[PDB]
RNA sequence: CGCUACUACCGAUUGGAUGGUUUAGUGAGGCCCUCGGAUCGGCCCCGCCGGGGUGCCCUGGCGGAGCGCUGA
RNA sequence: UAAAGUUGCUGCAGUUAAAAAGCUCGUAGUUGGAUCUUGGGAGCGGCCGUCCCCUGCUCGGCGCCGGCCCGAAGCGUUUACUUUGAAAAAAUUAGAGUGUUCAAAGCAGGCCGCCUGGAUACCGCAGCUAGGAAUAAUGGAAUAGGACCGCGGUUCUAUUUUGUUG
RNA sequence: UACCUGGUUGAUCCUGCCAGUAGCAUAUGCUUGUCUCAAAGAUUAAGCCAUGCAUGUCUAAGUACGCACGGCCGGUACAGUGAAACUGCGAAUGGCUCAUUAAAUCAGUUAUGGUUCCUUUGGUCGCUCGACUUGGAUAACUGUGGUAAUUCUAGAGCUAAUACAUGCCGACGGGCGCUGACCCCCUUCGCGGGGGGGAUGCGUGCAUUUAUCAGUGGUGACUCUAGAUAACCUCGGGCCGAUCGCACGCCCGGCGGCGACGACCCAUUCGAACGUCUGCCCUAUCAACUUUCGAUGGUAGUCGCCGUGCCUACCAUGGUGACCACGGGUGACGGGGAAUCAGGGUUCGAUUCCGGAGAGGGAGCCUGAGAAACGGCUACCACAUCCAAGGAAGGCAGCAGGCGCGCAAAUU
RNA sequence: CAUGUUGGAACAAUGUAGGUAAGGGAAGUCGGCAAGCCGGAUCCGUAACUUCGGGAUAAGGAUUGGCUCUAAGGGCUGGCAG
């Protein structure tokens, strides 16, 4: 092409949306926005595939321009906006929020909060902008350039902003013993404590984390985004709490319901 | 010396008429943990593409040769062997890349054979995309 | 139209590269503004990103910093001396990036006299008739004297500068890009500088 | 050696036709610089002279030119 | 394409069947002798089997009281090799899950509203990563221009300190 | 399934091939009951195309005086509906094809600290110390037309803005720089010598240009981001809202909720381009290639959005090559993949997913964030259409269809 | 030296000796006969064939004035001056 692209193929539509082959040719390319192409879930596939609220194209546009669905604290009409890690969908009349989370495995969890917990989100700096008069910023994973920071934040801390206004609360510094997402790589979804921090001078740094069970391993720094100090995670955990239990586990423990059921 | 081209030659961060009643010299740490050497920082030389006493960033890879030719000005051939893997004959051969290198004039008594490390930058030319970050002498030679 | 392209011409051996594909409008290049010395004239060209570069043809005016102590005012242009690329770009008289230039001293004289109370050049025995320039030199209070007392031991300038004064021409380096940005700004030239450039007008005449 | 069938090869014809890159030459065209200036204006300043301030000004129906400025 | 071990890396043939240059030299190319790290303690099950210790120099805690014991950090002959981790588009392929009526397929569906699916593997070479150090490469000192050591002196040096002031 | 078998001989044992043998994927033959999936003008001709369609689009919210329609409460214009038209956006996606192209493309890997980027999303929008809303057109419309002809347009009369331009005051009283009249003190007999108050003038945001000074924040490393000063400001111009919609509230003409659109800058997102490292089929009946038409470096620029011989000036005499350079061929887009397959391999990949190229052949451009666009234009070349002979219009390697070529391929 | 052993006046045909011709261009003619083109130098470039010497100024191109500079190439006296 010479330009940006409208259209995103079916078979080319990342592996955790779960998006068939046989119904379609496309895919919903999703809108620009805070989150990248590949990395986020746009709203008409959490709306209609991960929860069945509609069946067809056209009922998802028939729900968000009667402006139902707010994403992170602020009402989106765009039917494939990118709503990615975090991100806090809610719609206001079912009497249900939904704050983005990564699962154990590589996809988006369904993931019901309360509007107490969803009145916040987190979010990771990206780096330390000053401006123009000697007045800093920080640049979150989702675009939010905060302004006036707390000159402690580094660039790989997260914050607490708060949806109703957007102002930095409470922030997590990048230490070993604080809780981890893995967002990147094989190990999406792993919920570690950090225990290594390995650096490179030039090419890409790599963090050690470990699970609860003390199923350890790697990944590059850009992919780990932490979550609570000591293994306290100041959101909530989808079930089976990011463990990655192995193939041969999955197994039994789906067979140990399976069979206990009758 | 200097200042036998058309142009006054000097380095353009660095100012050197201020008022009064060895000139200050511009030198950065390159970066990658590698030494700034004495005649970057003691030296009267003056180089844009040097990236000890000039305007060029080393980001991206960190490769090694031996320097083969040393015949272009302020900037040299290095050559870097390799053996390439055919998997139905299991088999190596041996390959060579020379890639054309730049030289600072800091590592003033180079000679052919010397092992070098250089660092991917931005293209110094057509051809010249790599800095010498530093020469180690070749296999024996006292002198 | 003209091409800035790294497929058209050859390869480190002398082989010579096939086209895979006809000229793209992102290699462009545009005809040089080759701008000159006369009263300002400065076209606009729309760039990539629908942005706007300022192609100055005829220019006067310009930014000329002195080094020493800090003051630069908008000066006229007066003529182009030397010129390290092509001596050809000297003649045809055409303001480049790094042009040895000549401009009006008198801003800067000026500067001088309002600042350190001495005259600049003035072949001596020379009188002011009018006097208003003797009246900048002189005719202070009792205190602040002492404010041109202790400025008057930072005075001496640059010899090589002052014979400039005395002529009224100042040589001039061109820091700017004038075809680029759409200005003839840069620096008064001085000390060791000067001293090099002095010999390549020296070199030229014989 | 002789008869036949077939296949390439040599072959006068400075053989012919297709591409390819290319010295030299002419050269459409767009684009660029530089001149140019067809026309279209809004004014100054004035005319026959209207409605108020005190022969001076302030506004309107309308009339030329020095085509005097200025812009595209 | 296999059959073709009749293209032969695995894996052919060259005395007589097709085939060793007439012979020798010879620079690329390929391949190159042996040689430098061994054995001991110790924890351990039923004489044997198994794990672990035999480099080097500031920030902080488990202290102990100018000195030690242990981690967080930078550096440490390299290379090939091997192992490890990262990173690796889906679809295809192998394949886990499930009666498209079976099947090729599909990613569905499954229970009396709820549950759980939509794994994982493989991805040659090159580059990243951290172990390993046999094998194969290479490098130290042989005019000692040598390592290990504090000495004696040399040139610019900018802070703990000569109350605010120079 | 890690497989063989017939053929030289009077017979033999070999070498050795011919031929069987099964898969595959093109075409063709004869045949065919059910049903489920499903290739399809790649191969020759990137040959030629009748005709139809394939990119257009209005909200509460830029503009609504077409009775084309319509409701009733006006005389404080507008109900509301709504073609045309202006405007804004899209038309650079998609589709198709495989002609080019052999370190090219492409794949893995990285870099952009060397650059751009409409939209989206988050910042920013009294930061600058100097009007209760401005100006004159044009379109639709009416009206008169020229032409064999077209999505050809002219002349005339009016009329709109989030179209085209000029521009205001509020904020706003001062603050910070250099200036300086002048103003109280002290110190020595007076000079000399040490600290202060301060009218006026000049300048004062960010964006941009140059130069200088200094060492908040971020990096493996900046000539980074800030900071201070000095100036600069493109008349073929940065911003610093003349913009519209809702329900409309509160109270001896002030204030206010929710939008919408626009905008300098900053990040972000979709990207895009330029680079890094390694990797490609056949050929030596291709052994030297490249270089005062750029070959390889240096310097200074021009130019570009940026890095660069990208292009010039001026130097230097380099640069690749038997580890196969340079040349030539390809019935060559590249890879994901496909077929076969004990293990190794061999062969294919036009083809749906990615990246690239191209729209009859080249070339040149406009508009725009983005195109060297072809369902855009201007040429030339090949081809071909309508014609009153003056002119005019064109681009199926989109979907169907049709001709041509063929062994070879579907419904206007 | 005095136009080659004479002058003057005209400016016809036909000559003899020089030229030039639109458009075509060897159709003229035994036949390109005669005429014409080409032509010097500098810078590129140069085929078959060859007895390897040649062919060769093969063929085929580009350039050339005037003016005004720049640089380069030397003697001579005591890595530089005169």
């Amino acid at each position: 092409a010479r330009g940006p692209k409208k259209h995103l193929k079916r078979v080319a539509a990342p592996k955790h949306w779960m998006l068939d082959k046989l119904t379609s040719v496309f895919a919903p390319r999703p809108s620009t926005g805070p989150h990248k192409l590949r990395e986020c879930l746009p709203l008409i596939i959490f709306l209609r595939n991960k929860l069945k609220y509609a069946l067809t194209g056209d009922e998802v546009k028939k729900i968000c321009m009667q402006r139902f669905i707010k994403i992170d604290g602020k009402v989106r009409a765009d039917i494939t906006y990118p709503a990615g890690f975090m991100d806090v969908i809610s719609i206001d009349k079912t009497g249900e929020n939904f704050r983005l989370i990564y699962d154990t495995k590589g996809r988006f969890a369904v993931h019901r909060i309360t509007p107490e917990e969803a009145k916040y989100k987190l979010c990771k700096v990206r780096k330390i902008f000053v401006g123009t008069k000697g007045i800093p910023h920080l640049v979150t994973h989702d675009a939010r350039t905060i302004r006036y920071p707390d000159p402690l934040i580094k660039m790989n801390d997260t914050i607490q902003i708060d949806l109703e206004t957007g102002k930095i609360t409470d922030f997590i510094k990048f230490d070993t013993g604080n809780l981890c997402m893995v967002t990147g790589g094989a190990n999406l979804g792993r919920i570690g404590v950090i225990t290594n921090r390995e650096r490179h001078p030039g090419s890409f740094d790599v963090v050690h984390v470990k699970d609860a069970n003390g199923n350890s391993f790697a990944t590059r720094l850009s992919n780990i985004f932490v979550i609570g100090k000591g293994n306290k995670p100041w959101i909530s955990l989808p079930r089976g709490k990011g463990i990655r239990l192995t193939i041969a586990e999955e197994r039994d423990k789906r067979l140990a319901a399976k069979q206990s059921s009758g | 010396d200097i200042q036998t081209e058309r142009a006054y030659q000097k380095q353009p961060t660095i100012f050197q008429n201020k008022k009064r009643v060895k000139l200050p010299r511009y030198y950065k740490n390159i970066g990658l943990g590698f030494k700034t050497p004495k005649e970057a920082i003691e030296g009267t030389y003056i180089d844009k593409k040097c990236p000890f006493t000039g305007n060029v960033s080393i980001r991206g890879r960190i490769l090694s040769g031996v320097v083969t030719k040393m015949k272009m000005q302020r900037t040299i051939v290095i050559r870097r062997d390799y053996l390439h893997y055919i998997r139905k004959y299991n088999r190596f051969e041996k390959r060579h890349k020379n890639m054309s290198v730049h030289l600072s004039p800091c590592f003033r008594d180079v000679q052919i054979g010397d092992i070098v490390t250089v660092g991917e930058c931005r293209p110094l030319s057509k051809t010249v995309r790599f800095n010498v970050l530093k020469v180690t002498k070749a296999a024996g030679t006292k002198k | 139209g003209i091409s800035r392209d790294n497929w058209h011409k050859r390869r480190k051996t002398g082989g010579k590269r096939k086209p895979y594909h006809k000229k793209r409008k992102y290699e462009l290049g545009r005809p040089a503004a080759n701008t000159k010395i006369g009263p300002r004239r400065i076209h606009t060209v729309r760039v990539r990103g629908g942005n706007k570069k300022y192609r100055a043809l005829r220019l006067d005016v310009g930014n000329f910093s002195w080094g020493s102590e800090c003051c630069t005012r908008k000066t006229r242009i007066i003529d182009v001396v030397y010129n390290a690329s092509n001596n050809e770009l000297v003649r045809t008289k055409t303001l480049v990036k790094n042009c040895i230039v000549l401009i009006d001293s008198t801003p800067y004289r000026q500067w001088y006299e309002s600042h350190y109370a001495l005259p600049l050049g003035r072949k001596k025995g020379a009188k002011l008739t009018p006097e208003e320039e003797e009246i900048l030199n002189k005719k202070r209070s009792k205190k602040i004297q002492k404010k041109y007392d202790e400025r008057k031991k930072n005075a001496k300038i640059s010899s090589l500068l002052e014979e400039q004064f005395q002529q009224g021409k100042l040589l001039a380096c061109i820091a700017s890009r004038p075809g680029q940005c759409g200005r003839a700004d840069g620096y008064v030239l001085e000390g060791k500088e000067l001293e090099f450039y002095l010999r390549k007008i020296k070199a030229r005449k014989g």
